[PDB]
RNA sequence: ACCUGGUUGAUCCUGCCAGUAGCAUAUGCUUGUCUCAAAGAUUAAGCCAUGCAUGUCUAAGUACGCACGGCCGGUACAGUGAAACUGCGAAUGGCUCAUUAAAUCAGUUAUGGUUCCUUUGGUCGCUCGCUCCUUACUUGGAUAACUGUGGUAAUUCUAGAGCUAAUACAUGCCGACGGGCGCUGACCCCCGGGGGGAUGCGUGCAUUUAUCAGAUCAAAACCAACCCG
RNA sequence: GUGGCGGCGACGACCCAUUCGAACGUCUGCCCUAUCAACUUUCGAUGGUAGUCGCCGUGCCUACCAUGGUGACCACGGGUGACGGGGAAUCAGGGUUCGAUUCCGGAGAGGGAGCCUGAGAAACGGCUACCACAUCCAAGGAAGGCAGCAGGCGCGCAAAUUA
RNA sequence: CCCGCCCCUUGCCUCUCGGCGCCGGCCCGAAGCGUUUACUUUGAAAAAAU
């Protein structure tokens, strides 16, 4: 027993397919046009907003 | 040592279990008291929970009730007869509960005397009844009565009962008759 | 278990006259429990 | 028929019988009074039972036990102990891996009053629960209803 | 285990206490005394969580033994002592009174009392037996016995008990039309009117009860404690009058509040 | 035609191959700043040097160690206090997963079939009854610390002798006075009130056995018309 | 006057209730194996009567009686790199695979047995004997149990601080 | 073709309580009995941590 806290969770996700030219060029504009360091950034806000989206998909499948 | 424990024993089905834990505390067995007739010996034994229970090796004495008489009176304990359980008890004189014995009747026929103002055991508003059963009168002549011991000397240190009467001293005589 | 294991070998006179005093050391007295034992340990 | 087949007297504890009377009441009727109660619940205590001579000291209406616990029913299967008997409960057991059933029993050892007599093989039966009478028999004998095809 | 447990883990501790995660590793274990220990609040857990008097356990101690806390009228120096429902707590350096009442959340709330009101408590009679020589005791939910009772009081009623001598001054009747508390189970903390109970043989009795706001519930007979007779309340209550609020209906508040202003 | 590519004159079947993402075990090269967390595993629940991990005193059980100390002839004991006796705890916590397949465990139900240190609340008074005459203002026997004589290669080993305590261990009653305390009341005296009283009824449990009573049992109030006096 | 009355605490104490439990029972629910089909019953297996022991109910045990009890709705036997659960991962779902591991319950303290004290232990940082290990010795005797926290070993090959 | 108002609904003896009824048996009044479950929709009671 200790009174140390163990919760945590991975913020990204590598992508599923990892040679895709349209996958790499967003990422390149991505990138450029917001001065980031590395893919990692943009991985990081894909996963928020792929929850985001997810959420509201679930919302929608109910009644008003 | 010895164990009064459930998970030595077979299932209901014949299978056999396999023990998961040790002998336990609470589970123990204590040497019985083979209670014999002699000088008064009686050892303590500490319970669980701090409590005492007297172990009364050897008796010779307890209270019996006349109970038609209502008359309760301290007598000494001169032989054991029957034993519906074993008879290796008779033979070796064992006192246990529900066994029969022979006691002494000479303050009952006091008791009695001193009562009604009758003659008892001797040989050849409402008024108070003095009817005795045949039986009775016999053994008080004999001077010994049929009596059943009501507690168990191995738990309370004491041997108590009642004197046998009616059908009950009419099936026991027969048990003994048939005995012999 | 029929499997083998490792540690195998780990789980595999008249006596003296005694008059003691009134109180009973009898209490516990039982066979892995001797009141009295001789003096010579065996060899 | 005689109810002293034990080589130890058979007596109702609570029952005091050696009472000594006028010769008047002696002369009309050797009848012992009878040891009953009523066990609750709106179970009914049978005639018999006030009415017999049978020793029975785990007897729910003549004995010393108490109903408490579940009350459950059965039929009967077996009858050839002394005074208990084997009860058969059949239940449906449900599967949710291919969302159906399967068919299941328990046996049970009942303690079986003589107050209930013309019992059959295949009747139903309503027991309760009490302390242990045995190693196996926790349940007693409550009530009788008999089988619906046969009259 | 081979005997007695001494211990008591934070995240095993009841949750009413609300406590937090990261403190420490234990909880204190509430001793022995008139309340259960899933039913009570430690005076430790009062004194320095609810009322923020003190910052640590020894600072608890040192206050309890300046003998300034008194529970139902007497000094108690025990730190864990388990204080329970309807009781009193008294605090005479600060001039405030106490009384454990459940809100409406299920927890026991800070609710100051009345010095008048701080006289007597409420007690609900568990058993009534004659005891030696033919005298008739009663025995309460916070192991009070009482000897000599009204002969009219009978089990699951409500006594009122003045502090000062353990006495009872009068009682209020277990009947349909009475108000109750729930102290137990899911609706614990609410409060209403008695409609009718359902009583089981050999098994537990079930009672309906009715508030305010004409919203119907239902517990075990053992899970009510009447607390006024008709619908006035021998005591006072907390901010919620024993009304559990919904969301919509806490929306339709607002949104009626929000109407009327302006 | 249920991913993309391969194994046929055409259409198929059966054995197959390669690519794509993770989990576990072991292991490399690199590693400027900062926050959080983790740490098992030879079927070896195999073996362990050393140290530590459980002790505890309030005004309130027992101080004649000057061990230290104020006041003194009132002088049983000022006060602090090592040691030892007594009381309580040491059955919680921590570690591990070897055994164990209706067993453990999970939900549900029972104690009317048992025990329970503590906490909390109850309870915790005596008429007389041959113990006579002038311990209940307090009864009895011991033992540690301490003093001294010792034995052994050696241990938190202990032997003989001499003192002294109790909330340790035992025994044991209620000292004298008063109508003992309560009810119940024929008569009587005074002023609906006060009194004195012939009398009657009561006045520990716990244990073991037997018997009796226990809702065909007890206790009380209410009562129109109609009688009864 | 070996007068009569007393206040506030501490400790102790028989019993009743309360609290914290503990222990026995009720109902339902477990993985693989039929090339394990009948099992239990002398030496208790199922039930009855009386008793012993036990804190208590009970074949728990002992005498005397009956011949029962379980089974293809899978008993009984065998195996498990089988402590159980709350839970973790992966899925459209259904499921499947893990769960020694900080919460709950059980079990053990090198191995099988026994026991004292106590309200509570079949206790091992308690005791007694046996088996296996192992320390000191003047050889007579004596003392032991890290699956607590650090730390060392487990052919020569190796991973947290005796704070 | 709505809306009032009254009436019949038979029975049976497994259990229980009864009988002033007949030869242990039988008759009778009942105060006795005269379907149950699965399924589905509720309501209680059901540690935290995750
Ligand atoms: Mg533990
Ligand atoms: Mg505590
Ligand atoms: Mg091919
Ligand atoms: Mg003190
Ligand atoms: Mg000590
Ligand atoms: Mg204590
Ligand atoms: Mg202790
Ligand atoms: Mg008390
Ligand atoms: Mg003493
Ligand atoms: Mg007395
Ligand atoms: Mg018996
Ligand atoms: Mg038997
Ligand atoms: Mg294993
Ligand atoms: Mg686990
Ligand atoms: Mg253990
Ligand atoms: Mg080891
Ligand atoms: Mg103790
Ligand atoms: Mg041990
Ligand atoms: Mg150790
Ligand atoms: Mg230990
Ligand atoms: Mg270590
Ligand atoms: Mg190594």
């Amino acid at each position: 027993p200790v009174a140390r806290s163990w919760v945590c969770r991975k913020t990204y996700v590598t992508p599923r397919r990892p040679f895709e030219k349209s996958r790499l060029d967003q990422e390149l504009k991505l990138i450029g046009e917001y001065g980031l360091r590395n893919k990692r950034e943009v991985w990081r806000v894909k996963f928020t907003l792929a929850k985001i989206r997810k959420a509201a998909r679930e919302l929608l499948t109910l009644d008003e | 040592g010895i164990s009064r424990d459930n998970w030595h024993k077979r299932r209901k089905t014949g299978g056999k279990r396999k023990p998961y834990h040790k002998k336990r505390k609470y589970e123990l067995g204590r040497p019985a008291a083979n209670t014999k007739i002699g000088p008064r010996r009686i050892h303590t034994v500490r319970v669980r929970g701090g409590n005492k229970k007297y172990r009364a090796l050897r008796l010779d004495v307890g209270n019996f009730s006349w109970g038609s008489e209502c008359c309760t009176r301290k007598t000494r304990i001169i032989d054991v007869v029957y034993n519906a359980s074993n008879n290796e008890l008779v033979r070796t004189k064992t006192l246990v509960k529900n066994c029969i014995v022979l006691i002494d009747s000479t303050p009952y026929r006091q008791w009695y005397e001193s009562h009604y103002a009758l003659p008892l055991g001797r040989k050849k508003e409402r008024k108070k009844n003095a009817k005795i059963s045949s039986l009775l009168e016999e053994q008080f002549q004999q001077g010994k009565l049929l009596a059943c011991i009501a507690s168990r000397p191995g738990q309370c240190g004491r041997a108590d009962g009642y004197v046998l009467e009616g059908k009950e001293l009419e099936f026991y005589l027969r048990k003994i008759k048939a005995r012999k | 278990k029929l499997r083998r294991r490792y540690n195998i070998k780990g789980r595999q006179p008249p006596p003296v006259q005694l008059e003691l005093e009134d109180k009973d050391t009898l209490k516990g007295v039982d066979a892995s429990n001797a009141l009295v034992l001789p003096g010579k340990k065996k060899k | 028929a005689d109810i002293q087949t034990e080589r130890a007297y058979q007596k109702q504890p609570t029952i005091f019988q050696n009472k000594k009377r006028v010769l008047l009441g002696e002369t009309g009727k050797e009848k012992l009074p009878r040891y009953y109660k009523n066990i609750g619940l709106g179970f009914k205590t049978p005639k018999e039972a006030i009415e017999g001579t049978y020793i029975d000291k785990k007897c729910p209406f003549t004995g010393n036990v108490s109903i408490r616990g579940r009350i459950l029913s059965g039929v009967v299967t077996k009858m050839k102990m002394q005074r208990t008997i084997v009860i058969r409960r059949d239940y449906l057991h449900y599967i949710r891996k291919y969302n159906r059933f399967e068919k299941r029993h328990k046996n049970m050892s009942v303690h079986l009053s003589p107050c209930f007599r013309d019992v059959q093989i295949g009747d139903i039966v309503t027991v309760g629960e009490c302390r242990p009478l045995s190693k196996t028999v926790r349940f007693n004998v409550l009530k009788v209803t008999k089988a619906a095809g046969t009259k | 285990a081979r005997g007695p447990k001494k211990h008591l883990k934070r995240v095993a501790a009841p949750k009413h206490w609300m406590l937090d995660k990261l403190t420490g590793v234990f909880a204190p274990r509430p001793s022995t005394g008139p309340h259960k220990l899933r039913e009570c609040l430690p005076l430790i857990i009062f004194l320095r969580n609810r009322l923020k008097y003190a910052l640590t356990g020894d600072e608890v101690k040192k206050i309890c033994m300046q003998r300034f806390i008194k529970i139902d009228g007497k000094v108690r120096t025990d730190i864990t002592y388990p204080a329970g429902f309807m009781d009193v707590i008294s605090i005479d350096k600060t001039g405030e009174n106490f009384r454990l009442i459940y809100d409406t959340k299920g927890r026991f709330a800070v609710h100051r009392i009345t010095p008048e009101e701080a006289k007597y408590k409420l007690c609900k009679v568990r058993k009534i037996f004659v005891g030696t020589k033919g005298i008739p005791h009663l025995v309460t939910h916070d192991a009070r016995t009482i000897r000599y009772p009204d002969p009219l009081i009978k089990v699951n009623d409500t006594i009122q008990i003045d502090l000062e001598t353990g006495k009872i001054t009068d009682f209020i009747k277990f009947d349909t039309g009475n108000l109750c508390m729930v102290t137990g189970g899911a609706n614990l903390g609410r409060i209403g009117v008695i409609t009718n109970r359902e009583r089981h043989p050999g098994s537990f009795d079930v009672v309906h009860v009715k508030d305010a706001n004409g919203n119907s519930f239902a517990t075990r007979l053992s899970n009510i404690f009447v607390i006024g007779k008709g619908n006035k309340p021998w005591i006072s209550l907390p901010r919620g009058k024993g009304i559990r609020l919904t969301i919509a209906e806490e929306r339709d508040k607002r949104l009626a509040a929000k109407q009327s202003s302006g």
